[PDB]
């Protein structure tokens, strides 16, 4: 294969423009190979399978493929949650992990909004004026204070529940139990729980939404909650599937949760990662693909992807072609 | 009598000489008096050992009330580590690890965990069979799946320990181990996947409904020829190691048939090999103590 | 201050070199103020008034100790030198192998097949061979046994960071450094012990003897009031993740802290979770403080780090 | 002004898509910098300019689909300055004679038996320089003979245009430049096998004579008089330095873009302000990202729609 | 096969063990170790008996921001004892060191260090008088002039022994610089060309001299801090004699887009088929004085 690009002397076509990248090279190719892997995804989806249900504990028909999806904290509040919606709004996805940054960010945009901002500011004098900072954005702690007044009564009922009915909670149940209060439709957690998607988060208990539960403990204690049981259904999630793929959009713990669910079944079949980060200090967010095989997370036989760039300036390209085309086929 | 007091390892095991004996000989400290699941191993072994005779086979000769047997040099894992087989070796040490394969089958016994690491030499290029506790007669924790027959590991005949010296021989004939696992699951897909997809008339024998449902909710995938997995081996030994391997354990290879397989025909002789002379629980803690005081009561002035 | 490094006609002493980084300038200066920054730390914790009159904060990810960077974390424990710890997932399961089998070390640019069909696995430059995971569950599953039946019987709650102090008890050898956690009362607090291979293992046991609880809503209690009732606080945080926000999000309730060094190597432009700057935005950090920040690997600076502002006042314990 | 994305319920129109953009943060805000700044650039500038705009890259963008998007640029006389570096003069020429052909993870030794030279993810073959020597040998032969008869002092400009002028092939980028009288600069030519090549011929018909004083001052009265700059650099090294030196002698450049991917850790040139190489009232724009991945894309929105 | 293990500290603090237990710590400090073996194997081969010749040339090479650093007074130390043969170096790498020796600096901006606008006008003062001599010379004396001549004049001049560029005449080593034209010292030479027009720097004779250098030795080495156009041209000019036998890389950057590991220079035969390169990647200034003070700084009187 020869190395060429767009020649730019027909005029501006977009059709052209973002299909000759698969011929330039660097981080191009790495693009044209990564469309390329997620288009054959989706198609074997479409094809019709011709009991589980009680095996797994969950109520959704089992598909030709399953796929999981991750998103990092930071990318949540950062304008790419329109293209989450769109992939959740129609079932497309099959499996959520996120950390509680997410969700506890997700629930307030619904209430209020977030403001622009630069880069390069001192916090000593936002303090004062009562400004957070989240990389380039801002947010007001004016926002922080209808959460403190939204909350409590949900977590009261939570524990008269607990106490008089038989009920023991999970963490892949109270984010669902706090989807059908918000009644929105344009919050991402709301359609999850229309359509019976779940959403995983080992780590719930680190962030602005553990600081609610701290004050409510000492004037209505007894909250009990339980991460044994979410292990199981995630687990089955993949144990049960005839075929799985992975689209991995941040490091952390989110990949580390994903890939190892999948070791227990040889692998997945096809995956994808967009990430920002290094190899050389050794830390699992950059590990490079081949480096999964070896402990059997992915098969010898597919050909992951890996592309080296901000998810924001990548992500909302790669859905215009792949998951976009094909929305009357569903 | 008990001089040359030394170290080996660790109970404990030490060695030691008898004067009286004049021989040389190790001796390792059993305590099993405190849990009765460590007695019923300490029982069986008691009982198991000094009923059987055979020169293979491990021998007693006495207990100190602390148990007195011949020691060996070294284990086949060292060697295995260190130094690569020959096939006149490999012919030897399986002709013989089989030749103690029938005595104790003949005896009608079940064995179980037949790892290498239980298979002693010494200088005189000689195979040994040493621990035998965890035995019964034709969630128990065992130390190492690796070597393990999958009806056991997926919820017994006689073809588990044919299932077993199959695979230490396919260890010796390749350095490597040949199914190395972490997870149940991971053990289950490495198995399933190097001997082929499980035909439904092999299906037939499993009883559990949820294996037999996550068995039939498989693909299908194509078994890989012995040839490709071995370039520097013998034809009758890639045969031999096939007809060991069956998923069926209802229809395996059998001990005697193996014995008299054209690879070891030549130093098989029907007379040579002999046969055992005679044909072959709750929980007490007061009378089991009482009733392995009578079993060791003859090894005492 | 001006410029000038060490100049080697005077000869070889070491004691000089060191510190004569403070001026050498560039990322080299950056060293120079963490061994003031620390040093403060220890001077204020000596002071006359169990509580000390400073809380010294100590975080790492799984990596640091699967490396050879063990050795050091077991020097600033064993010795009461460090007050709490946080750690992720594979920091436990990683450190309790190493008292049963040893790591190898490698290269990077192996491939995967070949150590697939070998049966190595591969971490960093590092590798683990695969027949050490087996010896994990014949020591871990008859102690998991015991933990179910005083569940039901005599009825106790279990929290992650109780379960480490019980499994730092039994393995009882003085290299692990978890040995000496529950020796000298130090608490281990880890959020998502569900993942690595002991949540693996963990599965397989709920199909025989079903009915293990654990909870996260106790240990937020356990480390906020850790912190609430402080004089004086501190921060040391290699690498990024979930480890740092936790710790920042803990020190908050306390209107931030007050000494905070930190060494990692990513970078910034990303937003991601893992400078000092946004630390004093949300109130993690005091403003009258003066954090620095050190763009190096943990492997290289860690052992140098301790060799001044340690190990020099040992006496003085 | 919130924050917002693009609702994709209402269907695809790649005009929006890269519009909203702008509204959303992160890296995505600065490429809306970016383009209104080049927009800003294009209307100021609409022989003497209005407005003078460089233009720079690293020898190994050239090797890449890029170069046919520099081409377009430099086809309608829309920039004015080029300057690259050794490598890139080298590889265009290459181009027009034989093809280059597409892992990261193939070693060396193993590519070195079969002669394969790698740069990135490309493959370039060994056997295609031996075509760049038999084509490149005679014409040094009557330049070398030109410099002892007719007596004409020769700088890396003239002669990067005197090479440029022969290859007569309308793919080569280096052909336009010398039709439009667009010049071209590079500080250190001899870096790449043009130094080799210029080795091998040392030898027979000695005296070849370079000058490096001659272009500087070129440059520098280039720069000095315009009314309008503007910089576009596409990387980092010798190239970018040497921009900014050239516009300082004027107290200041008044727009900017820079599309490189290093960091400032480690100090290096890869703050213009405390040099005086960008101007007080001005506001530099920066986006950090692969030049492959967004450079075309910039041309899209601006430098296409206006003609 | 050898396992991982770290410095106790228990035993105490023994400086000379702890610098040896970074060999089996891992991740990059392994490469640390490789990196001191490599060096201190060149060294040996470069005390072995048969300008002078030497069993083995080695190189160096850096860029402008070491210079500006304290890393100024270690690679003095180098060049004071004939340790090293060729030097390479960036624009700036020049006009920075000339003014250390007049004026001083305090931690405008280079980044992490600030200079004082004030500390460029001494340089003007200083400059013309030299070079209003340099062009006389050619026009009434026919010698002919080179970056790496005119470096080398410079040195004469200052007469002073803690510039480096000094200590390079004392002992005949070269110091080249392709780009000179770049930084300071080509803005002051634009003011010269309009009130003494004449001067001509070539080019050519530049690559013969270090290419020459370059194929008639035994055994070479390289020792290169920081990428850009230095790795480069080593690189180039050592692609003859088909390939280097020693290299040690320290830089920070990355691979995703063409800064390169080590291995890929073997694909063009730059670097020889047996040997074996060493990447480190840390910053310089923490660990170039390390590795000075462990390799080199251990032998004084055998040289």
């Amino acid at each position: 294969t020869q190395v060429r690009g767009y020649d730019f002397n027909r005029g501006v076509n977009y059709r052209a423009l973002l299909e000759a990248f698969g011929t330039t090279g660097f981080q191009a190719t790495n693009f044209g190979r990564a469309v390329q892997q997620v288009n054959a995804m989706i198609e074997k989806k479409l094809e019709p399978l011709s009991q589980h249900a009680d095996l797994t504990q969950s109520r959704r028909p089992l598909t030709s493929c399953t796929i999981f999806l991750g998103y990092t904290s930071n990318l949540i509040s950062s304008g790419i949650r329109e293209t989450i919606r769109y992939l959740v709004q129609h079932n497309m996805v099959d499996v959520l992990v996120t950390t509680a940054g997410g969700v506890e960010e997700d629930l307030i945009k619904c209430l209020a909004p977030t403001y622009l901002g630069e880069f390069s500011l001192r916090g000593k004098e936002l303090r004062e004026n009562g400004i957070n900072r989240i990389g380039n954005l801002l947010v007001p702690n004016e926002n922080y204070c209808k959460f403190e007044d939204w909350l409590m009564p949900i977590l009261d009922q939570m524990v008269m529940e607990q106490n008089t009915e038989g009920v023991k909670w999970t963490p892949s149940k109270m984010i669902a139990r706090l989807g059908k209060e918000i009644n929105n439709p344009e919050s991402v957690y709301y359609w999850a729980q229309k359509n019976h998607i779940p959403v995983f988060s080992p780590a719930l208990t680190d962030g602005s939404l553990g600081d609610m539960i701290f004050f409510h403990s000492y004037k209505n204690p007894g909250l009990v909650l339980d991460i044994v049981e979410d292990l199981r259904l995630i687990n089955t999630q993949a144990i049960f599937a005839k075929c799985t793929g992975m689209i991995i959009l941040g490091g952390g713990v989110v990949k580390h949760h994903i890939a190892n669910a999948n070791l227990m079944r040889n692998g997945a079949d096809y995956a994808v990662y967009i990430n920002t980060a290094q190899e050389f200090d050794g830390s699992d967010s950059g590990a490079r693909p081949d480096e999964a095989v070896s402990w059997g997370k992915i098969r010898v036989d597919a050909q992951p992807v890996k592309v080296y760039a901000d998810a924001s300036l990548v992500f909302p390209l790669l859905v215009a072609e792949t998951f976009a085309q094909k929305m009357d086929a569903f | 009598r008990y001089t040359n007091l030394s170290y080996i390892g660790e109970g404990m095991v030490c060695s030691a000489y008898d004067n009286v004996n004049k021989v040389r000989v190790a001796i390792k400290k059993i305590s099993p008096f405190e849990h009765q699941t460590y007695c019923q191993r300490t029982l069986r072994e008691i009982k198991i050992l000094l009923r059987f005779r055979h020169e293979n086979i491990i021998g007693i000769n006495d207990i100190i009330r602390y148990i007195v047997q011949d020691l060996m040099e070294t284990d086949l894992y060292k060697l295995l580590k260190t130094q690569h087989l020959s096939n006149d070796h490999i012919c030897y040490f399986l002709y013989q690890i089989l030749r103690g394969l029938k005595y104790i089958h003949s005896a009608n016994v079940l064995h179980r965990d037949l790892k290498p690491s239980n298979l002693l030499l010494n200088t005189t290029c000689d195979l040994k069979i040493c621990d035998f506790g965890l035995a019964r007669v034709a969630t128990e924790y065992v130390a190492t799946r690796w070597y393990r027959a999958p009806e056991i590991m997926l919820n017994y005949t006689k073809s588990i320990d044919i299932w077993s010296v199959g695979c230490i021989l396919a260890e010796m004939l390749s350095n490597r181990p040949i199914f190395p696992g972490k997870h149940y699951l991971d053990q289950l897909n490495h198995i399933l996947g190097i001997l082929g997809s499980p035909s439904q008339e092999d299906l037939n024998c499993i009883i559990n409904l949820k294996a037999r449902n996550y068995l039939l909710s498989l693909p299908h995938k194509n078994k890989v020829p012995w040839n490709r997995l071995f370039p520097n081996a013998d034809s009758k030994a890639l045969d031999l190691l096939d007809k060991m391997l069956t998923f069926n354990p209802h229809k395996r290879i059998e001990v005697e048939q193996a014995l008299a397989h054209p690879y070891l025909e030549q130093y098989y002789d029907p007379s040579d090999e002999p046969i055992a002379e005679a044909p072959f629980d709750d929980l007490p803690k007061e009378k089991l103590k009482e009733l392995i005081f009578e079993e060791t009561a003859r090894f005492q002035p």
